RNA sequence: GUGAACCGGAUUGCCGUCAGGAAAUUAGGUGCGCUUAGCAGUAUUCCCCACGCUGUGGG
């Protein structure tokens, strides 16, 4: 509701949520560790965190230093992804 | 533990093409290749939605790689430090036993990101010594807590007890 | 290189083992952890009557 | 009133104190063997050193031949299982194989200061008693035994101090009944300080305390608990806080 | 002055790949909003030049712009065209600085100072909102039997013709009934493409009072938006100067905030 | 204020010279994704303000 259902990087509507940090889990969740992004941005920042080992603090889409990496990853995702593999889940 | 059992069942529900695609991605991370990431996501993420104690992304990816490479049958009571130990007796005590023992005890100095090739050669010597059964669930549950002393403490203990028989 | 009046060893920067991640190499992370410990000790046990340089 | 100092420090591979056979000194605790540095080592380690020499001082604090010394030092104890090793060394001729041995451990120490006996031994002096207390604080925070330090240059610096003003003398050595197992997501020092945290969080549920950590590296307690009164970032500031809690006192 | 712009969208190629620009066009609220952030606040463009902050409606200037979307341009490639008319200078480099994959060509802008004389032959293209507000009784349920309730609804429905007249004749009558007040007269008007437009829109709704207070917890609820669309092309002649300019950059029909009035004029 | 009070097991040390895991192996034999579908000639278009008993203006 707060983000007006708009992505934080590319401004397309928002469907998922990424966690900026994991200080509190499960029982307590202040809505300042959460940002609204769409599917391509979620997958891009998910693949940016496969082997990082940063544990607590995750990627902030507001910070400009990650934007050029994220857009190149999104260009890779648009270049390479097969939709028909995502559907028909094998 | 639940969530593991469905993960191993979904691994066994796979077909030829999926096993080949995880086979070609051996020795790599996931973020480089997109079909592997998508297949792993479609096979793993609903379980993480439903169950909180679903396997981590790295351990699940590694176990998927090993199952795609070796394709052992799932059966309770065929865990790794038992078949190691049942195998070690048939070798010469002077030469080959320390050689196999060193490769087996090298695992206590490696991380989950670094534990693909020693596991590859250990299941290789299984496949060479004509074995078809292996407890994957126990291996996943001990790898998920591999960084604890009692887990590798009961590792080689199961080994010693199988070897002494 | 450094200059003291009292010997201070900085071996405890590596009590946590260094795990290689996809970005950096072993050398850069080793000297980064060493820099973190050096910064923390410099901002910690520090007396104005005998300041140090290096 | 008793001023009690809690002390956690890590140490590099060396051998500070040895017995007649040469072995690293070792006590028994918690069902296993513990690395040990003698209290009669920290005495004559801090004592007669150059940094500490800064009514006569160093007699009221530590005695010599009914002196009634007002400082008590306990035996340092490791927070994990002792893991000794033996090194093999050979000699040259430049024109036989021996063995030396060493041990590495993280030790918890404990310091207690009697204020009333210190004031009584100062013939009514009070600024001198607090002066000697501060002097012992700066000495003890920056003193190591002079063992095999030429070959094993062990010159490590501490990683946390908590100071207490409790009514009766009580140590926290029972917090280390269970030996510390190292997990991937932590280290030895963090888990040791956490084990110290989940023994001061108790007792009160089942006094005050000033805490310091260098540039606030490993914060006491793994929540926002008030288990320590104040968390400070300098050794001089912690000493000034101790003097301030004693009374109006400037360093 | 009047500012016109053009945006080009591929809308084609391999269907198996993600196409965010192709996906953006399925909702008219999203299209209108995406054109709507093209005008920041003098303060906003100094605050976040990277456009990497939460989007709020109040930090952007208000201007009643008009737009239309067209398709079917060949040349061995498919294209989708958005034409935006506005009274302020658009900032296309700020709206799409993180959305370059939407468009197959960089945006363009140009000035427009249309000066005309009375009695001039002009070619126009317009998509009209065919809507009439009517009195409707209330039908409910329809669970195999119709239940009538006495409430009469004042609602906006589509224009309806009879069974004996063509849609083009009735649309032309509906446009010539209005052309004397705008300042133009028809000679020919034919129907090209008639249809419906769907849209969906976030609307906040209260759920639960906060335990700490100061507001609610809220949840997004989505409301349908249906309109009738009929695309028309023809030739008109001018009747008044400051009156034809009163017709332009103001709108002819309704629903102008969702791209339902735009006159594209060519002197034939 | 205790068989207690005072109380460093300390100094010396290169494991350094010597080594091919090597010879030889087809993963080949068989399979239709098949029967279906106007983005339009309509009879309610989700909400709001204003004026009359349908025409403007905003989402
Ligand atoms: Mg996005």
């Amino acid at each position: 509701v707060m983000d007006h259902a708009a992505c934080m990087v590319c401004k397309a509507p928002a469907t998922t949520v990424q966690h900026v940090n994991y200080r509190r889990a499960g029982g307590k969740e202040i809505p300042e560790d959460l940002r609204a992004l769409c599917r391509l941005c979620h997958d891009a920042c998910t693949m940016l965190e496969y082997g990082s080992g940063m544990t607590t603090n995750r990627i902030d889409p507001c910070d400009p230093i990650w934007r050029e990496r994220i857009l190149a990853k999104r260009k890779e995702i648009v270049e390479f992804r097969s939709r028909g593999q995502r559907f028909r889940k094998m | 533990n639940r969530g593991t059992v469905d993960f191993i069942a979904s691994l066994e529900n796979l077909k030829e093409g999926d096993l080949g695609i995880l086979r070609k991605l051996r020795g790599a991370r996931l973020d480089e290749k997109l079909p592997g990431f998508d297949l792993f996501s479609a096979l793993w993420w609903p379980l993480r939605q439903k169950n909180q104690r679903a396997p981590k992304r790295e351990v699940a990816w590694l176990i998927a790689k090993l199952f795609a490479e070796f394709r052992f049958e799932q059966r309770e009571g065929a865990t790794l430090p038992i078949l190691m130990g049942g195998i070690c007796r048939k070798l010469e005590p002077k030469k080959e036993l320390p050689r196999v023992l060193a490769r087996f005890d090298q695992l206590a100095s490696l991380d989950i990101m670094q534990m693909e090739e020693p596991l590859s050669v250990i299941m290789g010597i299984l496949r060479k010594h004509q074995q078809v059964c292996l407890d994957w669930v126990g291996l996943t549950d001990v790898l998920s807590f591999w960084e604890q002393e009692p887990v590798k403490r009961e590792w080689s203990d199961s080994f010693i007890k199988a070897y002494k028989i | 290189v450094e200059f003291k009046n009292s010997p201070i060893s900085y071996a405890n920067a590596f009590v946590r083992p260094v795990s290689v991640v996809k970005e950096s190499d072993l050398v850069e992370q080793s000297i980064g952890q060493l820099s973190n410990y050096v910064n923390d000790i410099r901002l910690g046990y520090y007396d104005e009557q005998s300041p140090v340089i290096g | 009133m008793l001023i009690e100092i809690h002390m956690i420090q890590n140490h590099s591979p060396a051998n500070l104190n040895r017995d007649d056979l040469g072995a690293p000194k070792t006590c028994y605790f918690g069902g296993v063997l513990r690395s040990r540095i003698s209290s009669q080592c920290i005495k004559r380690s801090i004592r007669t050193s150059n940094d500490f020499k800064a009514l006569a001082p160093d007699i009221a604090l530590c005695g010599r031949m009914t002196v009634e010394a007002a400082l008590q030092v306990a035996h340092a104890i490791s927070t994990h299982i002792a893991r000794p090793e033996i090194d093999y060394f050979v000699a040259a001729d430049d024109v036989h194989i021996g063995e030396s041995m060493f041990a590495s451990a993280c030790f918890y120490k404990y310091f207690s200061i009697d204020w009333e006996q210190l004031v009584k031994n100062l013939k009514g002096d009070t600024n001198l008693a607090a002066h000697t207390v501060g002097a012992f604080l700066l000495a003890a925070a920056k003193t190591n035994p002079s063992g095999k330090q030429n070959s094993f240059a062990a010159h490590n610096y501490p990683d946390g101090i908590l100071v207490e003003f409790k009514n009766s003398p009580i140590s926290y050595a029972n917090a280390f009944v269970r030996p510390v197992s190292v997990v991937k997501e932590s280290d030895l020092v963090e888990q040791s300080i956490g084990q110290l945290s989940n023994y001061v969080n108790d007792i009160r549920l089942g006094v005050i305390g000033f805490w310091f950590s260098p540039n606030n590296r490993y914060p006491l307690g793994y929540k926002h608990s008030k288990l320590a009164s104040r968390n400070i970032g300098n050794l001089n500031e912690l000493v000034g806080a101790v003097l301030d809690y004693i009374g109006g006192f400037k360093w | 002055m009047i500012y016109l712009s053009r945006l080009l969208i591929d809308t084609g190629g391999n269907p198996d790949r993600p196409r965010p620009g192709r996906k953006w066009l399925d909702n008219i609220y999203n299209v209108h909003r995406r054109l709507s952030m093209a005008f920041p606040s003098g303060l906003r463009r100094e605050q976040d030049p990277h456009f990497l902050k939460p989007f709020s409606p109040n930090d952007f200037q208000k201007t009643p712009f008009l737009f239309r979307v067209d398709n079917n341009i060949d040349g061995n490639d498919k294209r989708a065209i958005i034409i935006v008319q506005s009274v302020l200078e658009p900032d296309w480099d700020y709206c799409f600085q993180n959305a370059l994959d939407f468009l197959a060509a960089p945006p363009e802008t140009k000035e427009y100072n249309p000066e005309f004389k009375a009695g001039q032959l002009l070619r126009f293209r317009l998509r009209v909102n065919a809507s009439v507000r009517r009195h409707i009784p209330e039908m409910v349920q329809q669970d195999g039997q119709t239940i009538e309730t006495g409430k009469i609804l004042h609602k906006r429905v589509s224009l309806t013709w009879d069974a004996s007249s063509t849609p083009d004749q009735a649309l032309a009558d509906w446009l010539a009934a209005k052309s004397p007040k705008l300042g133009f007269t028809l000679q020919r008007c034919e129907l090209l493409q008639l249809g419906w437009v769907y849209g969906s829109k976030p609307e906040p709704k209260n759920v639960k009072v906060k335990e700490q207070g100061q507001g609610y917890w809220r949840e997004h609820k989505y409301n349908p938006l249906r309109f009738r669309a009929a695309l028309l092309e023809g030739v008109l002649e001018v009747d008044d100067p400051k009156l034809f300019l009163k017709t332009l950059s103001s709108g002819i029909g309704k629903a102008k905030s969702f791209g339902f009035g735009l006159l594209s004029v060519l002197p034939i």
